[PDB]
Order: structure tokens, then C-alpha cells, then sequence
């Protein structure tokens, strides 16, 4: 647990997350994996063959980049699993799955099966007590504070403009194109 | 000198020896750049359990 859970923002290119009650997502990092390509000549060197985070943002030309989420849709689910595990790390979480009523976002206009598979992971595999996932615009309604609005959020690989009214948008007044500067 | 007495050919004064008068790196301190030291044992200790 009955303490600070984590708010997790998506991103096909950069995923975000952070401990609740704060004002900045405590940990933000891109949505890909870095795996090298050279012979382990000198033993005892950088080994593990899978880098995410500082080594990924460090050993740029030393790895092999692979984004698991495309057009805001994850297809390399196992890579996102490992990315979640990077979030679970001692550098980031230092917790277990059974410790918080964690939060997560999800942009609309998506098949439920994605969310279903994520639920299967975070509930069958991870024994998360409570993991909520919502849209990606009420968050902005809280930030702006206003009730009536037209929320636009330029995602990592998505764009979607939706007019909401007091946290109740039309289930039809929804505009979206999965695109960005990529 | 047994045999020498029988020798009609004997004359001294000059020895039988040929001996006259007797009369008896920047690739280390190159100020250009820097280098390494030997340190064998502690380098292995440094690389102690750095195996496969
Ligand atoms: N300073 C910047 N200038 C121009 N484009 C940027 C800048 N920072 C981020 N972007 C672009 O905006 C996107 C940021 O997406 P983000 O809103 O984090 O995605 P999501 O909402 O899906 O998590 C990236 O694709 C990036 O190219």
C-alpha cells in the first residue's frame, strides 16, 4: 504493498515510468534492445550480450538495435518483457511484481488482444496485485486541470487528437495516425 | 729439457707468444606520449576471475 506504485507511459520508441506522487517519471529510456556482433576475444570483458539503458546509450556502435514496439504496437513481446525486466532492475525498481498497484497507459484504437496479452504477462507470469492501464489523455486533463479539451499527444511513433469533455470523450470523435519523426 | 739437448738447433731469448702492447635508446624515455608498466603478478590478480 500500500505504497507508491509506478506510472508507466508507453512509447513505440521511448518508454517512460516513474514512482507515483512525484512530478517526473523517475526512469525514462528508449524502446529497443542492443546486442553486439563481435567475437568474445578477451574473456571477462563486457558480456551478457543484451544491453538496455546506459550501456545501450553508451555502446552505440557496439551493439545491434531492435525496437520491439512498432506503430505503438508491440510484436517482439519477449523483448518488451526484457525491457520490463530492465524496469524491474535494482537500478530502477528494486521491487517485485507482488508489491504495488502499478499503473500503465495505452493509446486507444487498438485491438484488445494486445492489452490481453499484456495482462496475461503481468498477471500469469508477474504476480502483480493490481495493474491498471488507461488511455493517454485523461493524464493530460489532470495536467492542464481543465475538463473540456482537445488533447493532442505527439508520440514516439503515433499521433492522435481527441476532444474530451470532463474526462468523457466521444467514442467517435477520435483522430489518429501512427506516425512521428521516425 | 731431454730432447732439447739432442737438438743441434737451439737459440733462446725470444718467447713463443704473439702479444704486444695493450690498451683496454630514446625508445625508453620517449617524452612524446605515455606507456605501460610490466606488473605481472598484480595484472593477473587484476584479471583473476575474468574468465569465460
Ligand atoms: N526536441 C525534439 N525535437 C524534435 N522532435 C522531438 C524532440 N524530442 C522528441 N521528439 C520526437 O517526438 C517523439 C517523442 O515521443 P513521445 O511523446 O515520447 O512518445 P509516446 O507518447 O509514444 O511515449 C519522438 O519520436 C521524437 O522524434
Amino acid at each position: 504493498i500500500a505504497n507508491q506504485p509506478v506510472v508507466i507511459d508507453n512509447g513505440s520508441g521511448v518508454i517512460k515510468a516513474g514512482f507515483a506522487g512525484d512530478q517526473i517519471p523517475k526512469y525514462c529510456f528508449p524502446n529497443y534492445v542492443g546486442r553486439p556482433k563481435h567475437v568474445r576475444v578477451m574473456a571477462g570483458a563486457l558480456e551478457g550480450d543484451i544491453f538496455i539503458g546506459p550501456k545501450a546509450e553508451e555502446h552505440r556502435g557496439l551493439l545491434s538495435i531492435r525496437y520491439p514496439m512498432e506503430h505503438g504496437i508491440v510484436k517482439d513481446w519477449n523483448d518488451m518483457e526484457r525491457i520490463w525486466q530492465y524496469v524491474y532492475s535494482k537500478d530502477q525498481l528494486q521491487t517485485f511484481s507482488e508489491e504495488h498497484p502499478v499503473l500503465l497507459t495505452e493509446a486507444p484504437l487498438n485491438p484488445r488482444k494486445n492489452r490481453e496479452r499484456a495482462a496475461e504477462v503481468f498477471f500469469e507470469t508477474f504476480n502483480v496485485p493490481a495493474l491498471f492501464i488507461s488511455m493517454q489523455a485523461v493524464l493530460s486533463l489532470y495536467a492542464t486541470g481543465r475538463t473540456t479539451g482537445v488533447v493532442l499527444d505527439s508520440g514516439d511513433g503515433v499521433t492522435h487528437a481527441v476532444p474530451i469533455y470532463e474526462g468523457f470523450a466521444m467514442p467517435h470523435s477520435i483522430m489518429r495516425i501512427d506516425i512521428a519523426g521516425r | 729439457d731431454p730432447k732439447y739437448a739432442d737438438l743441434p738447433g737451439i737459440a733462446r731469448n725470444e718467447p713463443d707468444v704473439y702479444e704486444t702492447s695493450d690498451l683496454p635508446q630514446e625508445e625508453l624515455t620517449s617524452t612524446s606520449v605515455e606507456h605501460i608498466i610490466v606488473n605481472p603478478n598484480a595484472a593477473y590478480d587484476k584479471f583473476k576471475d575474468k574468465r569465460v
